[PDB]
């Protein structure tokens, strides 16, 4: 499952200690992002640590819960977006969305770049505004795996608009840990 | 003699000056503020020095050491080309804010003394903050490996 | 009737009268705003409310 | 001998019983069978409380 | 409504659909240029740090005056016109002739404190009212004695030009006196508490409306961070309010009746004449003192 060591090039031998050397390779090319605010969004380290520390992003943005068609009601500094629900479910609503956010901009094969609009398909777990989606609204919608393929996409993402080339890996090996226990509810 | 400055700088900065006096008669005539003055200067300053990058990178001839150098790969890169030959361009404040006005001088001519006075901001904030960069690093990675 | 005419006029227009009579609205709730035609009813009642 | 008190208790229990009526020196006028029914002229009360 | 107001609009909506297309070709060169920066900044840390910020507070910028970008037109005297709109735009192809001028400019302050009796050297005054990036309509006030030609959303403008009276025992220009009487509460140095009281059909709303814009204009530095309180007595009257409400700046307005002062809580009911007086009065705090002391 891990695969060929980079450093050989051949299937990794068993008892190798591919943690420490994920770690290792995640944090030295650390001095090279950009970094928080020292005058005392930007990316980089910032986002890095936040996106390993899964906490809510400051730039939050909600995600579609259901898949369904979109019924936009724009309020003067506000937005309203409703979902209708292609299984006939229950329509979900969000009803406190920024303006100073800007709404998703698409850039599906219906054009070159677009913003949602009323009619519009939107999947299970898709986003609705530009910004960062909350890893635990994934983890409540979309599911364990699907959270760990966004985290790993997040932070891959950061690093390659700053210029480095850290292998998804390592990454994983990383994301593993944070996915690695469950809350009983029943014995 | 290797150091060859582009002779189209002094064109380019004449329009570009003559693009920041109209930039101030218009705020001198009230319909421009004075961030929004910094604002446009800062823009058009760095149009500039893209104009003047373009010129150097294209003066220089193929097999010119300084452009040896860095075309091949071995070190540097043309940024620092431009600094050297080109102009300076802008420098920020300790605030972290682009001053308006920009070095035109290269460091071939040699700058004059209050461009390196307002130069001397952003080295000793790199100087500074270097610490601080390696501690965050040097935290992020302890995390990952704990 | 005034409902009815009011429909081809142009602008905005009330009826201002007791709750009691169908389609009236008391002059407290059009106390600070101003319209084209306005049809009052029974000024003789609710002035002694 | 001394509990916590909300606005709504105050005005609750101002409104609802004589006795307390009689003690804050009130006026018959301002009792009333529900104490929390609240009208335009207790919401300055509620904001002092 | 009718066709000749309608091709105004348009044409107000073609202009303001080129101010928001010069915006996104600005962002996107901003955006454009920030992932060059973040990518392939050959200078130090620090500089690629301080032009990543820079970038990046452009970027915020631009977002935020996205919606509702232009405010307004002057017209001049001399007919030249003036945009007002969240943001200052200007042609570099034509020694920068301002498309757009920031509200906070010094030559876009008429557009609040102009008035129809010591004008700015302007002629006439044209509100936008938007949502998102359409114009929904617009609305005209003419800084002099109009002819009630340009649709104004108060009738004002008709209402002053259906004047008639004779010219009096002494001459009167009338509508000079109403302009004048309004101009001299609009403009008052005062900026503690003012009473406006007048008889009705006075206008005395937009009057006090004008007022404020003013008082907001001019010390925006001491009250644009507190904002505005705006008591009505229906929440009918504060949607007109809304509605006629001038341009604050940056700014905000918060809208109540009296039954609304209290956070979480809508009251509507009324009580007693008695007991509304006694409540009503400071002799109450006595009571509720001791209500509380009981």
């Amino acid at each position: 499952c891990y695969g060929r060591s980079m450093a050989t090039g051949k299937l990794v031998d068993i008892g190798e200690a591919v943690g420490i050397v994920a770690a290792q390779s995640i944090g030295e090319p650390g001095t090279q992002l950009t970094m928080r605010t020292f005058h005392q969004i930007v990316g980089g380290l910032p986002r890095v640590q936040e996106l390993f520390e899964a906490r809510v992003p400051r730039n939050k943005a909600p995600i579609a819960d259901v898949a369904g068609r979109v019924r936009l009601e724009e309020s003067d500094k506000f937005f309203k977006i409703t979902i209708v629900p292609d299984d006939g479910g229950e329509e979900v609503v969000y009803d406190k969305l920024s303006k100073r956010q800007r709404l998703r901009v698409i850039t599906h094969e219906d054009g070159t770049e677009g913003v949602l609009s009323d009619g519009d398909h939107v999947e299970v777990g898709d986003q609705l505004m530009e910004g960062a989606a909350d890893p635990h609204e994934v983890l409540r919608v979309q599911g364990p795996r699907e959270v760990q393929i966004h985290l790993v996409k997040e932070v891959q993402e950061v690093y390659r608009a700053q210029g480095v080339s850290i292998h998804d890996k390592h990454i994983e090996v990383i994301v593993r840990q944070m996915l690695r226990r469950v809350t009983i509810i029943d014995s | 003699a290797d150091v060859l400055v582009p002779p189209q700088k002094q064109e380019i900065l004449e329009r570009h000056e003559a693009e920041a006096d109209a930039i101030e008669r218009k705020y001198q005539r009230g319909a421009l503020n004075h961030t929004e003055r910094n604002e446009s200067l800062v823009k058009i300053w760095q149009d500039a020095t893209e104009e003047v990058g373009k010129a150097l990178e294209e003066f220089y001839p193929a097999d010119n050491p300084i452009i040896t150098i860095v075309k091949s790969g071995a070190t540097g890169n043309l940024t620092q080309t431009r600094t050297l030959a080109g102009m300076k361009g802008l420098v920020t404040n300790p605030k972290g804010e682009f001053i308006p006005r920009p070095i035109k001088s290269s460091f071939r001519e040699g700058l004059t003394v209050l461009e390196y006075f307002i130069n001397t901001h952003g080295a000793r904030k790199g100087l500074a903050d270097t610490a601080l960069r390696t501690a965050d690093s040097g935290y992020l990675t302890r995390r990952l490996v704990d | 009737e005034f409902v009815s005419e009011e429909a081809g006029r142009e602008g905005t227009s009330v009826v201002i009268g007791p709750p009691d009579v169908p389609g009236t609205v008391p002059p407290s709730e059009t106390k600070g705003l101003e319209f084209d035609a306005v049809l009052v009813v029974e000024p003789e009642r609710i002035l002694a409310d | 001998l001394w509990p916590i008190l909300t606005p709504e208790d105050v005005l609750a229990q101002l409104y609802t019983s004589h006795e307390r009526l009689r003690a804050a020196g009130a006026p018959e006028c301002l009792w009333r069978a529900d104490g929390e029914a609240w009208t335009v002229s207790d919401v300055p009360l509620l904001d002092e409380l | 409504s009718g066709r000749d107001y309608e091709d105004e609009l348009q044409s107000e909506r073609d202009y303001v659909a080129g101010l928001y297309a010069r915006l996104d070709a600005e962002r996107a060169q901003s955006q454009r240029r920030y992932a060059a920066a973040l990518r392939e900044h050959g200078g130090t840390a620090v500089e690629r740090d301080a032009e990543v910020r820079a970038l990046a507070k452009d970027i915020a910028r631009l977002n935020v005056a996205d919606n509702g970008l232009c405010f307004g037109r002057l017209d001049t005297l001399d007919d030249a016109r003036l945009y007002i709109g969240r943001l200052g735009i200007f042609d570099r192809d034509n020694d920068f002739e301002p498309l757009l001028l920031d509200w906070r400019a010094p030559m876009a302050r008429p557009f609040y404190v102009a008035t129809a009796a010591n004008p700015e050297n302007m002629r006439r005054r044209r509100q936008f009212h938007t949502l998102g990036r359409k114009v929904v309509d617009f609305t005209d006030e003419i800084l002099g004695r109009p002819t009630g030609a340009e649709h104004d959303a108060t009738n004002d403008a008709a209402l002053l030009a259906a004047v008639n009276a004779p010219r009096g025992e002494g001459m009167r220009d009338i509508v000079a006196t109403i302009q004048a009487e309004q101009d001299q509460v609009i403009r008052l140095d005062h900026t503690g508490v003012l009473v406006i009281e007048g008889g009705p059909g006075t206008g005395k709303t937009v009057v006090a409306l004008h007022r404020v814009a003013y008082l907001l204009y001019t010390y925006r530095k001491q009250m644009e961070r507190h904002g505005v309180l705006v008591v009505g007595p229906t929440p009918a009257f504060l949607d007109h309010i809304g509605r006629v409400l001038p341009s604050l700046g940056e700014s905000d307005a918060v809208f109540m009746t009296p039954g609304d002062f209290v956070p979480g809580l809508h009251v509507t009911a009324e009580d007693t004449p008695e007991a509304a007086e006694v409540k009503g009065s400071l002799k109450i705090l006595d009571v509720l003192k001791a209500a509380v002391a009981d």
